[PDB]
RNA sequence: AUCAUUUUAAAAAAGCGUAAAAGCUUAAUAUUAGAUAAAUUAAUGUUAAAAAUUAAUUGAUACUUAAAUAAUCAUAGAUGAA
């Protein structure tokens, strides 16, 4: 490769540091899935008015905000610019993050739900978000995220992991919550496929589900294949 | 706001360090953008060196790079007579660099040093010629100015240091004992 | 010890042969008609700009009688423009004695310099003027071309009684008009327009000769051979012109600022082919013997109406078989 | 001239280079003496089995010259050896059947590296790391075997 | 930036002139019989050699035509004691010329005479099938050249015809 | 020449020329791609 | 796809700039900066380029001279030009109008002495 | 946090009263609090309540 | 099937080409010259160091997602601009 092989039989040692290296990363993502980062974001914005058309926003390139309350709460709109609400999404952590906008004195969290763009136009139309209060219940989504483990002994050979579904919908009491969900499937197997209610019974005591918007909690999540060879020696013969 | 112009230049450097120099700047963006355009105008009135050495220890965290040059350009203009500024201006620009990951990615080689020197070599007359004038307060400072700067020339003050405390050794106080010990452990680059 | 530019090192330089020296006997024009060279360029380019002259273009004249005479100069305004205030003044509507009933009008109009007049843009080439004789078929359209060449007066009087009212009226008025395609009116007794000839001398820019060598500073030069046309002027070489532009002090440096700047020079260069003078070219001729051209004798009838029995060799005469030469002069 | 008009991959026997008609159809256009051409292969390869087809480039010149190049006879040739078989699997990844054991590997690779020109600057990792590539493709596997194979002679289209 | 080139020739000797004022710049080629000027504007900068007789320029200006410019400047100086130069071919059966003089007398299957005629050009044989033009300017030299070839052209199924030495020649196969 | 309004390139030499109002196409290659725009 | 049936030829027109060379010596001082990286690519143009549109005895060649006052470029021409071109101060773009000032002017010395020195029109089409 | 990586722990010195010497050369930098006489009885009530209340409120601050 | 090696870089190839071969060009890339990389916000008061700084914006250039605005063309009938 960029030196020359006859150099390289002299430093073959030296690529300790690459793969000591790559031990370090991607352990340390694989563990940190799961974990929101502590980090504030703010977002400087204004109040909407009746005056603030649509149209009068988007040749400044301003935008609309949406807020759904909770519990009692009121709903709040605001106004912004496009390129906040770009930067919000571009974080890895966006599904979840909390985010909070300062109008004046006043701050009010959210989390991302989604946002319509203008298909034919390709314009930012609005960026609507959920509201989030700390003693109250709160709509989120924790994604699930398998990690290999070569400990099983049939996750090894010819067998395959599938998940069939990518997150979780739940509700939240408590200032930090868990960015996502990380799962070690030694233990599964053919036999038995993880299940809700085996998450519903390891969570902190701040979080719970959302029955409202699940069907089942004997609705199942990862399934494993059985063997292979035993299907194509039996398929051939 | 409304009395900025009736200040004097120094009363508004107060402002500075009085917001700025703990964790939430206190103070407005503007307002301290107004004390930030004035002070670099009229450094040519700043009267004395100690009137430097208070701000360049209030605005050290400034992003800028383009305004520690002028500073740093002044100070080589104005020559210093005595001792006790060359100590506060080691024992201020220790704690006042302008830190590498500040600085762009491309850049001349070594240029952090080059901004050193400029002072050092402005320097290094007086703290030299005048080291037996020294006394308890101000000789922490300088074994602290020289460790944190990372140099290995200065040894003249220190002979003229290793003297001093043998002599005073026993009217000492418990404060100038630990960085007499941590300072001439570390003193020529941790040798 | 390291790297000094030198001072006095540069060599020969090969001398190549002159056309004489390679070709004599022959025809001395070849290499004496130098290659065309296009002025219109140059003002462009190296950024001549003529200064803005402002002429007359009209004048109103009273007498002790009522009659008054508006005089006007074709040179100088648009078409239109000047064909809307006559429909104006020949009526009498800044006259406050106007009455629209009136038999009788003390306005009288008079035109010059008519072969030359002013059209704004692409027109004098596209626009017609169309019209019907009664006769099937019919519909003759005709081009400004044709008028602004051999009858422009038709079209300034055509014009004109577009304007007018549309009435009986409008004879007795057009009765009272006057054109001309000198620069004169045979009226006695009233001024003229001069004209304006002269045009602008950009000597002073490009030419030492027109100012004082004292003012002057030669820069650089190449030969220790000084002309003696070129006596009195001083020798303050720079070191700085056969520095490349990197080596230099100041450096033009492209950035957001002067690329701004440069879009904006790029739609004053597009912005500018609008107002642009176009005219009509000349019909043309093709004598063989005017031009320095080469040519044809394909047919007979090319040598009786241009008399070429001269530069056709005669058929009782030998020829040439093969030019080569080996050596070449020096 | 020296200039190279083309280039062509050929497969011959060490010994018993002959002025087949079925090369010709490559080298009959470019004026090349078969015959010339056959003896100085002959010659070299007279350190060789004539059992065995090789492998050789040509780069056709402009004036019809020729510099004839020898290299290893084909890689996949050597392992049907080995393996005792002659044709290999339509598929790869999914069905792999074949076995050889990394002590002959060892030894065929150094064939490769003695004689072909493009593995003077390589170790032998290298040269075994290609092969391992070039079996996935075909059904192949290294595997540890204490056995010894049988002979074998595997075709080739000469 | 494009940043044009002048070239000067060998036989051309040139000095450059300012103001004391500084805002006026011109420049002068001088030769043994001729001589020419020509200024630049405050915003074209320059850069000199005489070590290749060539001239650098950048224009702040931003005007396209100077691409222009210089193929006139260059070759209006190459146009002193020096010609250009163009030579014509042509295959064929029934094909052939004649020259006497600077006329040459055309016979390429056509009824109607073919009198080629130089106003102020050389012409001069080197074989029965190809003819040196020179002359000072390119410009009147094509249209001299030219004149040649729209009797026969190469046509595009064989290359039988006359030709210029250099050209992009069409072929297009027939009668296989 | 084939008069299309939606012009159109065929091969990567084809390139387009314009003279005043007219619009066309040409290429180096094939005579045949080149077309106008009326 | 589809098969080409005009094929138009650009082999006459072709004008390299290194053709009429017989020789070349290029020098050098470790002193440049700018006149020795330029004289290193030229003197790879003169091998690293093909030999069809070179002459047979063309033979190209490299020294270094720390007497000299710049690094230089000589050449010699076939019908007895020759010079030297100092690179202290020019580029490799300057250089070649000089050559083709040359090359240019070569062709009307050696047509005129009967030489075809051109190419057939099927070296290179588009 | 990048904090926790470039942070030198406060704890294990009486930081403030060590620190506040180092500086106390800068004259116009050394707080004062009856220069301000207006509001002195007001600010140092304040402080009487920092330190005399449980825990250490005000020694937690920096530290 | 998509492995592997030599290379400063080079696809069991994104395409043209061949009876099959040969041959041509892009991706990836080097030498040389010219040449874009400029402005900022928020943090732990001061002590680690032959040494190392996070989250984030705007803007110049190229690749890329693409849309919008403006002008031009997009053949015309039958007594004569209509
Ligand atoms: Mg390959
Ligand atoms: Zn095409």
């Amino acid at each position: 490769t960029i030196v020359g092989s006859q150099f390289d039989a002299q430093t073959e040692h030296v690529n300790k540091l690459a793969l000591d290296l790559a031990n370090k990363k991607y352990r340390k993502m694989a563990l940190d899935q799961a974990v929101l980062r502590k980090e504030k974001v703010v977002v400087p914005a204004e109040f909407r008015t009746e005056k603030d058309s649509l149209i009068s926003l988007k040749k400044e390139l301003r935008s609309p905000v949406y807020i759904k309350g909770h519990t009692g709460i009121p709903d709040v709109d605001l106004i912004a610019d496009n390129r906040q609400v770009f930067s919000i999404r571009r974080r890895l952590q966006f599904q979840n993050q909390s985010f909070y906008f300062k109008v004046g004195n006043e701050e009010f969290r959210c989390t991302y739900d989604h946002i319509q763009i203008h298909p034919m136009e390709k314009w930012l139309v609005y960026s609507k978000y959920r509201r989030y209060v700390v003693g109250k219940p709160n709509s989120i989504f924790l994604p699930i995220n398998i990690l290999p483990t070569f400990q099983n002994n049939a996750i090894v050979r010819g067998s395959e992991i599938v998940q069939l579904l990518d997150g979780i919908w739940v509700n939240s009491y408590n200032d930090e919550y868990p960015h996502s969900i990380v799962i070690d499937p030694e233990n599964l197997s053919k036999i038995r496929p993880l299940r809700i209610g085996d998450i519903h019974n390891f969570l902190p005591d701040g979080v719970e589900i959302d029955k409202t918007k699940c069907l089942s909690l004997h609705q199942k999540v990862i399934k494993i294949t059985g063997d292979k060879e035993r299907k194509l020696d039996i398929a051939l013969q | 706001m409304q009395s900025i112009h009736h200040y004097p230049v120094m009363e508004l450097v107060k402002m500075r360090y009085a917001s700025c120099a703990l964790s939430p700047k206190s103070l407005s963006r503007d307002c301290l953008k107004a004390i930030h355009d004035i002070v670099f105008t009229e450094l040519h009135n700043v009267p004395s060196v100690l009137d430097l050495s208070h701000l360049l220890f209030a605005f050290r965290h400034i992003n800028s790079l383009k305004y520690y040059n002028l500073i740093l350009d002044e100070i080589c203009r104005r020559p210093i007579k005595t001792l006790q500024e060359a100590i506060a201006l080691l024992f201020v620009f220790s704690h006042s660099l302008f830190p590498n990951y500040k600085r762009k990615e491309i850049r001349e080689k070594d240029q952090d040093l080059k901004e050193k020197h400029k002072i050092v070599d402005h320097l290094a007359d007086a703290l030299a010629n005048n080291a037996k004038q020294i006394q308890g307060d101000d000789f922490v400072r300088v074994l602290i100015g020289l460790n944190n700067l990372q140099l290995t020339t200065f040894k003249d003050v220190l002979t003229h240091i290793e003297r001093y405390i043998i002599k005073n050794i026993d009217t000492l106080d418990a404060f100038q004992t630990s960085n007499a010990l941590y300072g001439f452990s570390k003193a020529n680059n941790n040798a | 010890s390291v790297w000094k530019n030198p001072t006095n090192y540069l060599p020969e330089k090969a001398k190549f042969p002159s056309p004489k020296e390679l070709f004599p006997k022959d025809n001395e024009n070849s290499w004496k008609t130098l290659n065309d060279l296009t002025p219109s360029l140059f003002k462009d380019v190296q950024g001549f700009k003529e200064k803005q002259v402002q002429r007359a273009a009209y004048m109103q004249i009273a007498k002790p009688n009522g009659q008054m005479y508006h005089i006007f100069d074709a040179s100088k305004m648009p078409l239109g423009r000047m064909c809307q205030k006559i429909a104006f003044f020949l009526q009498g509507k800044h006259r406050p004695t106007f009455k629209n009933c009136d038999q009788v009008t003390y306005d009288n109009i008079i035109v010059v310099n008519a072969a030359n007049i002013m059209l704004t843009g692409k027109k004098a080439l596209l626009k017609t003027v169309k019209y019907h004789t009664g006769f099937v078929g019919g519909l003759k359209e005709k081009s400004y071309k044709f008028f602004l060449t051999e009858k422009p007066e038709q079209l300034v009087f055509y014009c004109i009684s577009k304007m007018l009212p549309k009435n009986l009226k409008r004879r007795d008025l057009l009765k009272k008009v006057e054109i001309y395609r000198d620069f004169q009116h045979e009226k006695q007794g009233l001024p003229n327009f001069v004209p304006y000839t002269e045009k602008e001398t950009f000597d002073q820019y490009f030419n030492p000769f027109v100012h004082n060598f004292e003012d002057l500073v030669i820069k650089f030069q190449s030969s220790k051979e000084t002309p003696k046309e070129l006596e009195g002027i001083k020798k303050e070489i720079d070191p700085e012109i056969t520095l490349p532009f990197n080596q230099r002090s100041k450096i033009f440096k492209l950035n957001a600022h002067n690329r701004r700047v440069m879009k904006q020079w790029k739609m004053y260069y597009r912005r500018l082919r609008r107002y642009k003078v176009h005219k009509i070219k000349a019909p043309k001729n093709r004598d063989p013997n005017l031009s320095n051209k080469s040519f044809m004798i394909t047919s007979d009838r090319q040598i009786k109406d241009f008399n070429l029995h001269n530069r056709i060799v005669p058929e009782e005469v030998p020829e040439d078989d093969d030019e080569i030469m080996r050596t070449i002069p020096r | 001239m020296a200039e190279i008009k083309a280039i062509i991959n050929l497969r011959l026997l060490a010994g018993i280079a002959k002025p087949n008609p079925k090369m010709g159809q490559s080298l009959g256009p470019l004026g090349i003496n078969m015959m010339h051409f056959c003896k100085d292969f002959n010659a070299a390869t007279a350190h060789i089995r004539s059992d065995i087809p090789l492998r050789v480039q040509v780069a056709a010149k402009v004036d019809r010259s020729y510099s004839y190049i020898i290299k290893p006879p084909e890689t996949s040739w050597l392992i049907k050896k080995v393996i005792m078989k002659e044709k290999l699997t339509q598929y790869a990844g999914h069905v792999n059947l074949d076995y050889i054991d990394v002590r002959y590997v060892y030894e065929i690779a150094k064939i490769k590296k003695e004689i072909d020109i493009d593995f003077k600057r390589a170790t032998l990792e290298s040269i075994c790391n290609c092969i391992i590539g070039q079996c996935n493709s075909m059904g192949v596997n290294v595997s540890i075997i204490d056995e010894k194979p049988k002979p074998f002679n595997p075709k080739a289209k000469v | 930036m494009k940043r044009n080139i002048l070239f000067i020739p060998f036989n051309i000797s040139y000095s450059y002139i300012e103001k004391n004022n500084n805002t006026v710049k011109f420049l002068y080629l001088y030769n043994n019989d001729y001589f020419f000027s020509i200024n630049f504007n405050e915003k074209q900068s320059i850069v000199i050699n005489e070590d290749t007789n060539t001239i650098v320029v950048e224009t702040r200006n931003f005007n396209n035509k100077i691409n222009l410019f210089n193929n006139e400047f260059n070759k209006f100086i190459y146009s002193w004691d020096n010609f250009f130069f163009n030579k014509i071919k042509f295959t064929g059966k029934g094909f052939k010329w004649k020259k006497k003089e600077t006329n040459l007398f055309l016979f390429f299957n056509r009824a109607h005479k073919c009198f080629f005629i130089g106003n102020n050009i050389i012409l001069k044989r080197l074989s029965k099938s190809k003819v040196i033009l020179l002359k000072n300017n390119y410009n009147h030299l094509i249209h001299d050249s030219i004149l040649v070839r729209t009797i026969r052209s190469n046509n595009i199924f064989t290359k039988r015809g006359l030709r210029f030495s250099r050209q992009i020649i069409l072929k297009k196969k027939g009668k296989t | 020449m084939k008069i299309k309004s939606a012009l159109k390139k065929y091969c990567q030499h084809c390139y387009i020329v314009k003279r005043g109002k007219k619009v066309m196409i040409k290429c180096k290659i094939d005579p045949r791609h080149k077309q106008r725009q009326g | 796809g589809k098969k080409r049936r005009v094929q138009v030829f650009t082999g006459s027109m072709l004008q390299p700039l290194y053709r009429y060379l017989l020789s070349a010596k290029i020098g050098v001082n470790p002193l440049d900066l700018h006149g020795q990286n330029i004289a290193k690519q030229i003197f790879l143009k003169c091998k690293q380029a093909r030999p069809k549109y070179l002459q047979n005895d063309f033979n190209a060649t490299l020294v270094q001279d720390n007497e000299a006052p710049a690094s230089y470029f000589h050449a010699k021409f076939v019908n007895g030009y020759e010079q030297k071109w100092y690179l202290h101060k020019s580029t490799e773009e300057e250089i070649n109008r000089n050559l083709k000032y040359f090359n240019y002017q070569i062709e009307m010395e050696r047509n005129l002495q009967g030489h075809d020195d051109e190419y057939e029109d099927e070296e290179t089409q588009l | 946090l990048q904090k926790e990586l470039y942070f030198h722990h406060r704890n294990g010195k009486h930081f403030f009263e060590q620190a506040d010497r180092k500086i106390s050369f800068l004259n116009q930098f050394t707080p004062q609090i009856e220069k301000v006489p207006e509001l002195a009885e007001t600010l140092k009530t304040i402080l009487k309540i920092a330190t005399e209340s449980e825990g250490s409120p005000l020694k937690r601050a920096g530290i």
